RNA sequence: AGGGCGAAGCCAGAGGAAACUCUGGUGGAGGUCCGUAGCGGUCCUGACGUGCAAAUCGGUCGUCCGACCUGGGUAUAGGGG
RNA sequence: UGGCCAUGGAAGUCGGAAUCCGCUAAGGAGUGUGUAACAACUCACCUGCCGAAUCAACUAGCCCUGAAAAUGGAUGGCGCU
RNA sequence: CCUCUGGCAUGUUGGAACAAUGUAGGUAAGGGAAGUCGGCAAGCCGGAUCCGUAACUUCGGGAUAAGGAUUGGCUCUAAGG
RNA sequence: GAAUGGAUGAACGAGAUUCCCACUGUCCCUACCUACUAUCCAGCGAAACCACAGCCAAGGGAACGGGCUUGGCGGAAUCAG
RNA sequence: CGUUCAUAGCGACGUCGCUUUUUGAUCCUUCGAUGUCGGCUCUUCCUAUCAUUGUGAAGCAGAAUUCACCAAGCGUUGGAUUGUUCACCCACUAAUAGGGAACGUGAGCUGGGUUUAGACCGUCGUGAGACAGGUUAGUUUUACCCUACUGAUGAUGUGUUGUUGCCAUGGUAAUCCUGCUCAGUACGAGAGGAACCGCAGGUUCAGACAUUUGGUGUAUGUGCUUGGCUGAGGAGCCAAUGGGGCGAAGCUACCAUCUGUGGGAUUAUGACUGAACGCCUCUAAGUCAGAAUCCCGCCCAGGCGGAACGAUACGGCAGCGCCGC
RNA sequence: UCUGGGUCGGGGUUUCGUACGUAGCAGAGCAGCUCCCUCGCUGCGAUCUAUUGAAAGUCAGCCCUCGACACAAGGGUUUGU
């Protein structure tokens, strides 16, 4: 017989096999559309989630009741510290799909790029890359490095920088750093190619590909959670108290006679720790590193035009189960995927984006600074000193 | 962002943080936290608790 | 004009919130809430600000073995402000209410939450006090 | 075990013209109540369900001076007890 | 020619028995529209133009409509004009 | 419930982890039986002292009816041989 | 329907119902915690069951096939569920 | 019948069908047993479409509407009584459409009901006993096998190894509503009373997350407190977590917060040019618009499928890469 | 050898709510002795004040130290165009 009363059915199966996800690093599945007209540019980044928090903001979207009114809102930091370009990679058109051509690597790496290379550095001799520098420094080399990029110019069509994070800066453990291919998005591949050409060994930071106010999308690795049950996996209804084989179960697997169970039924297995991509997600702020003139700009961080103090976007003892965000960084609102931590890649939207909400300028009225390690009261530790008065260790 | 007082403790109130109660005679008390509020509801006088600035203020300390 | 905006509900069917105006009832036992889809099993739930139908358990008999529309006007249920503060008022309570947003009362005992203010003028007229 | 209720009888005081009646005690009745050991075995339709167990376990329960519980001895044997 | 029956109004026109003549080139005592009822409109006979076939009613072949079921599916399959 | 006398080595094993399901315990915002055949399960209540105690009644009961208040520590007083 | 007993009825009931107050994770709606498991390891080590075996759709068929026909298809060895 | 008018909507007397969500026939299968109703829980299909999208119809002025087409994408709820299926009532709603899957689903539960044994009542029986007549009390076993599904190591290949990648094939997702504005406007004698574009939000669903609010809390963190025990103080411990305040981190909740997208082919339909048929016709050759559909996109997984690049065993015995013969 | 990661220490953060000791003309009262002084002195005495936002914990999955201490090319199995 039919279902007696109906109810829509738990969980998305556009999202499985909800599984742990092979990879990481999160990847970027569709670079945007490179309209050749508009001029060259990179369309992806690699950041870090250091933490959230909250911002305080006037909201400008007239007829809402909330028009003039000053919300507070969530963030999320993500510590992004500048990239290395250090390669190139061509890639052609086929109907098989999309051929990767001929990759051409900088000549000097980075031991935070290296790594990369080895399962145990401890254990290597570190000989990577290493016939392969000779190029760059011979008449016979410099000539077929340039015939390869003449090719490139030739054939391909779609043309991806190879860029790295610089683990260096950060205060995560890690000294192995992560690479990824970023697509070169805007005019003719020669000319798109000779500016990646330039680029290459080079810094890139944040502000460079992109915006304040603007649409992009997170794309990153769930935090994870292990074997769990059709209950927490699916949030399947839990039996009532009386169930004698347990109640955190679904009761009918399925019909007789589809004698099979289908893969639309729920089941325990892994949840989390599945790859995601959240999109939309508005830079509120890209914030300035520390950096010195004279002595530290710390302020640069969290200090707002109508706060002005001399914060950073730290919280007192830090973000919690991070470090100090000590480099340049981006404010996205509301949550997004992932552990503290993780490494999280940025992309520019896939969607020509107008709507009232997405135009929307920010203009920042207060980041809070209290501590996340606790229940903070104190905004910065001058204002606590000043609060508290002295003390007994003095 | 008019920063408000404890009603019981006597801290700031940051934007974000803590809770607003609207007693039914009419009268509000913000909470910085849980702590304040409970305190507040068991009939504690904030007086006679040492954390609190009203009690700092009564016994005289700092100054 | 400008729209409610969503509040954590915590008056479910099965409630009995105190009617705080001058009738003369003084329980409003909710039976059901007004603008509610739902699903499966899932109880419809009135917050603040929210039409509801209530019948009378206690006062009047006047009033008493019929339904009414009504009102919820303060809740115990801390909602969240977009402003980013936690509200909640030591009772619920509403009011009995016509069709057309108006009170068959005339003064309404106790503070009004602005979240019904708002979206309720004629309650709000009524209203000494509000959040 | 330990508690509760407090029946007859008894004392004093007060009233009553008498009949006798009230008030305060004392007294300690009962297949009386609570409740241990004991005896039992309600519900969880709990645990267990190739068990610890060919009927057990846990909490929750009924009863707990009486048609009470219980050892040993002794009587009744198969269309019979 | 408000023809007759029918008045509730049918002078062609809810219905029904009738149902012919004149002028005629020719128009039914009327196919309908519509009217309380008319009116007004609309539906032969003949021309003017154009330039050889035109049109009706049956009938039977293929094709199509008629033709709605629950795991995804079976001219055996692939396919086939 | 904790202790001495006396007695044991955790009831036929150890180690490392701390997933899902369980078995046995707990806690939960707002609502309060809307759950379910059914308040099943758990929760409320609980001791004592002081008040206060209904209908009904076989006048014995009902009755811990219900419903209330108090309770610690310390320093004293008075009363009982 | 009147000792195949009728009507009653205080007290009593692990007896059968219904409502109210209280109380609660029964529920809205699920969540977190603890212990013993389950898990991995050393040692030890059973049983039921067993034609052969073990991916499907449809067909026909003793009228619901793992095996047959026609199609889809098929990749060692395993772990927790 | 529908004032008039067979066919907007209907439809007698007759007639032709489909359907197996009714009940009968029937007895082919199973009696060395296929667990016998309902509810819960969960998935999937069907359409005979209640709502939602796109449209033709009216006895469609508007509003409300019934009739029909494409169409099953997405929905279709909360309760009172009843073991119920069914039924009815209240309430909300956009709508509270209908079914199937061994009358889906008991090694998934439950066991209220049927349907053993204990008992009561009525009627029947001389009686033992009977009763699709009522009542109450009554044991719901097993998975460690194979498959299927869920997740988890791996597998053959590529000389070995690592890299960054592509993408065959699978899956797939968004939903509907209110308010404001249009506007007391069109339409209508009035009564009443729309719509497109905007704007603001919310339902249900999905995917996350913990700044904040809440929950948990054996950090056994820090007080407080009962009974006991170290002669006491101090410091502690025991009482299967002694109890209780407050509680970091961490999990976690529409109980907190954030995000949820674009094309193509066309269907129904309405049209163009235009014969057939000197006219006329959406159609016959030809052309246009066209959708909760379908296919892709995004999104998830990634093939006994490929890719570019790196490094390729100094040695103490080594072993190999090219080249030519 | 971007000299490193680790243990201990130190900051920061944060949880709780002000440790022990000592002092006090604080302290309801009581006592002993006397100088029977009742602010006599000395003792008992919950609690109170001060020292003292004190004490204590704070990664084990919080943040910074570059202070102290050691320890850091080591082992085993592999694989060939
Ligand atoms: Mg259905
Ligand atoms: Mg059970
Ligand atoms: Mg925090
Ligand atoms: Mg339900
Ligand atoms: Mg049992
Ligand atoms: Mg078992
Ligand atoms: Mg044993
Ligand atoms: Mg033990
Ligand atoms: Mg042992
Ligand atoms: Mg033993
Ligand atoms: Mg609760
Ligand atoms: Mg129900
Ligand atoms: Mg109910
Ligand atoms: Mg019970
Ligand atoms: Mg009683
Ligand atoms: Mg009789
Ligand atoms: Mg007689
Ligand atoms: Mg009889
Ligand atoms: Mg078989
Ligand atoms: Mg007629
Ligand atoms: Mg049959
Ligand atoms: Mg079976
Ligand atoms: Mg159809
Ligand atoms: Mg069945
Ligand atoms: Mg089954
Ligand atoms: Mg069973
Ligand atoms: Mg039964
Ligand atoms: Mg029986
Ligand atoms: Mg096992
Ligand atoms: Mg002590
Ligand atoms: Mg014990
Ligand atoms: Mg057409
Ligand atoms: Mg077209
Ligand atoms: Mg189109
Ligand atoms: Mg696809």
């Amino acid at each position: 017989s039919h279902r007696k009363f109906s109810a829509p059915r738990h969980g998305s199966l556009g999202f499985l096999p909800r599984k742990r996800s092979s990879r990481h690093r999160g990847k970027v599945k569709s670079f945007p559309k490179d309209d050749p007209s508009k001029p060259v540019h990179l369309t992806a980044f690699l950041g870090y989630k250091a933490g959230m928090t909250h911002i305080v903001r006037e909201v400008d979207r007239p007829g809402s009741k909330v028009n003039k009114k000053e919300v507070v809102e969530a963030v999320t930091i993500v510590e992004t510290p500048p990239m290395v370009v250090v390669g190139i990679v061509g890639y052609v058109e086929t109907p098989r799909g999309l051929r990767t051509f001929k990759t051409v690597f900088a000549e000097h790496i980075s031991d935070e790029c290296k790594r990369r290379f080895y399962k145990n550095w401890h254990k290597s001799k570190k000989k990577a890359f290493t016939k392969y520098c000779k190029k760059w420094q011979d008449d016979a080399g410099k000539r077929q490095l340039d015939k390869d990029f003449s090719s490139m110019k030739k054939y391909c069509q779609v043309i991806r920088v190879l860029a790295h994070t610089q683990m260096r800066l950060l205060p995560l453990r890690q000294k192995k750093a992560h690479l990824m291919e970023i697509q070169v998005n805007g005019g003719t591949v020669a000319e798109k190619l000779d500016w990646a050409r330039e680029r290459l060994e080079q810094q890139v930071p944040v502000s460079q590909v992109f915006g304040q106010d603007e649409m992009i999308d997170v794309i990153g690795v769930t935090k994870g959670k292990g074997y769990k049950g059709v209950t927490s996996r699916w949030h399947t209804k839990k039996l009532p108290r009386k169930t004698h084989r347990g109640l955190r179960k679904v009761a009918c697997i399925g019909a007789w006679h589809p004698a099979r169970v289908a893969f639309s039924v729920a089941r325990a297995g892994q949840k989390g720790y599945h790859h995601r991509t959240e999109i939309n997600k508005k830079i509120y702020k890209i914030g300035q590193g520390y950096l010195i003139k004279d002595g530290k700009l710390i302020k640069n961080n969290a200090s707002t035009d109508y706060d002005l103090s001399d914060k950073s976007i730290n919280p007192l003892g830090g973000f919690v189960h991070y470090g100090e965000v000590t480099n340049d960084f981006v404010m996205l609102k509301g949550c997004v995927v992932g552990t503290k931590k993780r490494v999280l890649t940025l992309r520019k939207s896939l969607l020509v984006q107008t709507k009232r909400r997405a135009l929307e300028k920010i203009d920042l009225k207060f980041i809070d600074t209290t501590s996340k390690f606790g229940h903070g009261r104190f905004q910065t530790v001058e204002e606590k000193k000043a609060f508290m008065g002295p003390l007994k260790k003095d | 962002m008019k920063v408000e007082l404890c009603s019981f403790s006597g801290y700031k109130i940051y934007p974000g943080h803590g809770r607003r109660y609207a007693r039914t005679d009419g009268k509000v008390f913000q909470f910085l936290n849980a702590k304040c509020e409970s305190a507040f509801l068991s009939k504690r006088n904030p007086r006679q608790i040492n954390w609190t600035v009203l009690y700092r203020r009564k016994h005289k300390k700092g100054q | 004009s400008g729209a409610k905006f969503r509040i954590s509900l915590g008056l479910p069917v099965g409630a009995v919130i105190n009617c705080a105006d001058n009738t003369g009832a003084k329980n409003l036992y909710i039976i059901s809430v007004k603008g509610i889809k739902g699903r499966l099993n899932r109880l419809p739930a009135a917050g603040v600000g929210d039409m509801v139908m209530a019948t009378v358990k206690k006062g009047k008999p006047e009033l008493r073995k019929k339904v009414h529309p009504a009102v919820v006007i303060r809740q115990r249920k801390s909602y969240r402000r977009k402003d980013g503060v936690f509200l909640y008022f030591e009772d619920n309570a509403g009011v009995i209410v016509n069709n057309k947003g108006e009170m068959k009362g005339s003064a309404i005992t106790g503070p009004v939450a602005k979240e019904c203010a708002d979206l309720w003028p004629r309650i709000a007229s009524n209203a000494g006090s509000i959040a």
